[PDB]
């Protein structure tokens, strides 16, 4: 059930399926000819997204799915300034 | 009033 | 609920806060990302970092390619122009200088520059910087006139159509006729080889020019031609513009029946295709309010203008020529609406907001400023005759005299001596001199206004009726030429009854003046006759008055295109 | 809660677990994702081994140092050739 | 490499995309790694430098869908007395293909088609099946 | 009125002439400058020789492509021992190529 | 009546003397010991100004001389974006 996001350099980023389905592009990538519901995992390959930004993407996945409709104060997502731009290009592409 | 309205803007 | 913010918008905030050092890599971002960074720069208030990037044609061309988010780009651009930086002039000069270096290059880069110039000039015409969009369209014209080819003729005639629009909005009417002649030359060249260009937008722009130049008959002829040349494949903008200008030419030609259908269909098209918060829909509402004000639908005409201002002020920021035109139109409609109430506080607020804007952005010798002066004076003078002070009244009369004199001089310099608007200025001066307790000059002003509006327009028009009513109110109350006053009252009543029927709101003042005239001359039987006539008029006024809002009369239309146009065209015979 | 970024070599499996949970619960949930028994894989916080009896409340972190937007890295090491190798966590990438 | 705008030759990218899409439509096997790489190909085409190739990509996608639906129409006209069975099986295949293309063309739909007369690829394929 | 650059290797002559003027008048100008008789000179426009009897406007030198702010290059060669070398217009120094601001790093 | 404006690369832009005296610096160079060149044209050496900049300077000379005091509309001098910086320092130095 746990999808396996693979970065450009090969870093697997195994994260919960419900967490990854928040982003529209991963939802599209899984839904289609590339479902492969067997093997109890759904590997998805990102040939263009580096690891230092896919890690922040997965952190945001967990952060957003955790703080859905949260009644408390929502902390800011700590995007480092040096990776802020490379994450931005990976934010509209992933629609997250 | 005394007269009519004002002609145009 | 505290929904967590999108990673897109969270990274946008992080990148913008880093904009000190990541200013060169953002210019290499995708267009949708790049515009969002600049919109976030605007939202954070950092206009100086935003304005130092929109002053460059290459960077502004990538944010101009976001067609859906141009309703935000217009507000950002207006904030930049209100900031102090002259982004409109800088971009126009940059494009005009950069096109000349590649005008001798290949046709592919020339076509790319022509497309960039079309996008930028369309943006600057939408925003209202017509003087700063004329440079871009002129430069596109020199790009379009170096190679002899079919597509370059198409681009040149489009350049002349769009350049006619930026010269009507800038009140450059002595160049607009030359531009239309050049456009007709290129169109005839194009049709010489057997390819017929579509002349709907060109003839619509010429109709708008001639209506603005107060040549109502020739504007009506050219709008008839434009409606004749409407096809099914036209863009919605061209169809809406032609319908609006044809409705404006029809309503000033006293054909309110055709103008109603034309402008209602135009409003339906503008609201359907564009939306309820579009500048084009706002312009269509402004023309709809013009129709309503000219067909005695004042109560909802004010509400239609307020809808037009609420769209232009929401899209085009605070200080724009388009917001200024919306203000000056809403001020005059409010002035007309409260002419029997005297509550000229909102109307004066809108009229002074239409001058504090234009004086910022336009020179003092501009024609479009003059009209904004008119709308103030007709208000200020009225505030003079309702106030309880004498020195205040004299000061307001002096100020309104200055405003009318300046507007008259501007109209005489630009248009000429003998047309409709100069005579409107003369009638305004006649009313003012009647209020300024100087009726000897008021008689001359009204007489010359009658002469100009009668030898040019018909003898049974709305404006002629208005001026004969003003002149007879001058006579029967102060100058005391009772025979002339009586005959002019009868003429005004007959013209108003012919035009708007008995429900015309302008007949009340004529009836009151005639009642006073007969009380001052006798024939008490006729006094009672006109008193019961006024009673019947007030009965008809209170009846059929609870009408719905005019923005509801434009519902989902049961008449589509090629039915309103055909109905208008086949009724010309 | 507690959010972890359990990382071995290229694999960077994300995990959600309670602060009152135990290490062996992490092992038994990693069972269903990486398909290896708990006796074959051992956690490695920083560079020191984690005892299986210590709960996550006093394992070496808390709910504030393992936020969903900043999970705590935990190493792994399987058994190959009848022996255990050291942790081989490599850096993600170098931001530009 | 990097998720930045970059110059790319549209011909070879469209050729690989066509070879993938022909399998995606009418329910043929395409490798999952290729399916995931076509998303990056679509993104690179949409944000290509200097001119974004979203319009060209949409135009040739519409053209290819025209060719495919016309070929299916000719194939089902060549069939007789059982046209319902062939039409139903081709319709199921094309509906699945349209859904999977709408999934694959999600960046073109989101950033080009929905950000402008034009219709989404999932809507375009079905409307072209109708037409 | 037509403006040219005669570009005999490294030399460059910024002379002015009329469209109605002939090529031989241009050769006389070069004679007045380079002290070479007109029979020694052979003018080339875009690797195409210019006939002596042809006017300047005949050869393709109009006042729209050879304006003063951008004169038209005219090649020239000198006779060397009863021969004629080909045009050897050496290019001007390449300006420092300013990089495009939108080129990604 | 002709002066040879030798550039730094050896290019010899033979421009008319009336044209070159538009610039104050060339006028100063051709005054004093610089006008002792008896061999017809006065060779002016420009060891700092490159050929592509001196060519545009000479074109400006023949443009300003031709377009002086003309009642007709005057086009602006075409200066390429990559040459404006180098032409600006040569326009100051030459006082043209
Ligand atoms: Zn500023």
């Amino acid at each position: 059930m746990y999808v396996k996001l693979i970065s450009s350099d090969g870093h697997e980023f195994i994260v919960k399926r419900e967490h990854a389905l928040t982003s529209g592009t991963i939802k599209a990538m899984l839904s289609g000819p590339g479902q492969f519901a067997e093997n109890e995992t759904n590997e998805v390959n990102f040939r263009e997204i580096p690891s230092h930004v896919l890690s922040k993407v997965c952190m945001y996945f967990t952060y957003k799915v955790r703080y859905t409709n949260s009644s408390t104060e929502i902390p800011e997502f700590p995007i480092a300034p040096e990776i802020a731009l490379e994450l931005l290009m990976a934010a509209n592409f992933l629609d997250c | 009033l005394t007269r009519n309205k004002g002609p145009a803007a | 609920e505290w929904i967590p913010e999108t990673l897109y918008n969270t990274a946008i905030s992080a990148v913008v806060d880093n904009y000190i050092r990541s200013r060169r890599d953002i210019r290499s971002l995708p267009e949708n990302i790049q515009f969002d960074v600049y919109y976030k720069l605007y939202q954070q208030g950092r206009l100086c970092q935003l304005g130092s990037e929109f002053c460059e044609l290459e960077v502004f061309a990538k944010v101009l390619r976001a067609l859906d988010k141009r309703h935000l780009l217009h507000h950002c651009f207006q904030a930049l122009m209100d900031h102090g930086v002259k982004v409109a002039s800088v971009l126009a000069y940059s494009f005009s200088r950069r096109c000349s270096y590649i005008a001798e290059s290949d046709a592919a880069v020339k076509e790319k520059a022509i497309q960039v110039g079309f996008v930028l000039g369309g943006f600057l015409s939408d925003a209202g910087w017509y003087s700063d969009a004329e440079k871009v369209f002129l430069s596109c014209l020199q790009l379009c006139t170096l190679h002899d080819e079919m597509l370059h003729w198409f681009r040149a005639v489009e350049c002349c159509v769009r350049l006619l629009h930026v010269r009507n909005g800038n009140c450059k009417y002595h160049l607009g006729e030359e531009t239309f002649k050049l456009a007709q030359t290129y169109m005839d060249k194009l049709s010489k080889h057997g390819q017929q260009a579509n002349k709907a937008a060109l003839y619509g722009e010429l109709c708008a020019l001639l209506f603005a130049k107060s040549h109502y008959d020739e504007a009506y002829k050219w709008c008839i031609e434009a409606m004749k040349e409407i096809t099914a494949g036209l863009p919605v903008k061209v169809v809406v513009d032609v319908l609006r200008q044809a409705s404006k030419a029809c309503v000033v030609k006293r054909e309110f029946k055709k103008a109603e259908q034309l402008i209602k269909h135009a409003v339906y098209l503008a609201r359907d295709h564009f939306g309820s918060k579009h500048p084009k829909y706002s312009d269509t509402l402004l023309d709809y309010g013009f129709y309503l004000l000219n067909v005695d639908n004042i109560c909802q005409s004010v509400a239609i203008y307020q809808a037009a201002l609420d769209i232009r002020q929401s899209v085009f920021g605070g200080k724009n020529i388009h917001v200024a035109t919306a203000h000056e139109d809403l001020a005059y409609s409010s002035y007309v609406h409260q002419y029997s109430s005297g509550k000229f506080d909102n109307a004066l607020f809108h009229a002074e907001r239409a001058i504090g804007i234009i004086t910022h952005i336009l020179p003092e010798d501009h024609l479009l400023l003059a009209s904004s002066k008119r709308v103030k004076a007709l208000i200020l003078e009225e505030i003079a005759i309702d106030c309880h002070n004498k020195e205040t009244e004299q000061r307001l009369l002096q100020e309104a005299h200055d405003l009318h004199l300046s507007s008259l001089q501007l109209a005489k310099k630009a248009f000429g001596e003998f047309n409709v608007q100069t005579a409107k200025h003369y009638g305004n001066l006649g009313r003012l001199y009647q209020s300024m307790r100087k009726f000897k000059e008021a008689e001359e002003m009204h007489i010359k206004a009658i002469q100009i509006k009668e030898q040019l327009l018909g003898q049974e028009d709305y404006e002629v009726a208005l001026s004969v009513g003003h002149l007879a109110s001058l006579y029967n109350y102060d100058m005391n030429q009772y025979e002339n006053a009586e005959k002019l009252y009868l003429r005004s009543i007959a013209i108003g009854k012919k035009l708007f029927g008995e429900g015309y709101s302008g007949l009340e003042y004529d009836y009151r003046g005639l009642i006073k005239l007969y009380n001052s001359i006798g024939n008490y039987e006729k006094v009672f006759e006109y008193h019961n006539v006024l009673s019947n008029w007030n009965r008809l006024r209170d009846r059929q008055y609870s009408v719905t809002d005019a923005l509801e009369d434009v519902s989902t239309s049961p008449q589509s295109t090629e039915e309103v146009v055909q109905s208008f065209l086949i009724s010309q015979n | 809660d507690v959010f972890l970024m359990i990382r071995r070599h290229k694999t960077t499996i994300f995990t959600d677990a309670k602060e009152s949970s135990t290490v062996f619960e992490l092992k038994r949930i990693v069972e269903g994702i990486l398909k290896r028994p708990p006796d074959e894989q051992r956690l490695y916080k920083d560079d020191q081994l984690l005892d299986d009896g210590k709960t996550l409340g006093e394992c070496g972190f808390t709910s504030q140092t393992a936020r969903p937007q900043a999970p705590a890295t935990v190493g792994l090491a399987f058994r190959a050739d009848d022996t255990f190798e050291a942790l081989c966590i490599e850096p993600f990438s170098s931001p530009p | 490499t990097s998720l930045k705008p970059r110059v790319v030759d549209f011909d070879e990218t469209w050729n690989k995309l066509l070879t993938t899409i022909k399998a995606v439509v009418m329910l043929e096997y395409v490798e999952r790694a290729t399916w995931n790489d076509r998303f990056s190909d679509i993104y690179a085409l949409c944000v290509a430098y200097p001119e974004p190739l979203g319009e060209r990509l949409y135009t040739e996608t519409k053209i290819f869908l025209e060719n495919h639906v016309r070929h299916l129409h000719k194939r089902v006209l060549e069939s007789e007395e059982q046209v319902l069975v062939m039409y139903h099986r081709y319709w199921e295949e094309y509906s699945k293909g349209a859904d999977y293309m709408d999934c694959l063309y999600r960046y073109l739909n989101t950033q080009f088609i929905k950000k402008n007369p034009l219709m989404e690829i999932g809507e375009l394929a079905l409307d072209m099946w109708r037409k």
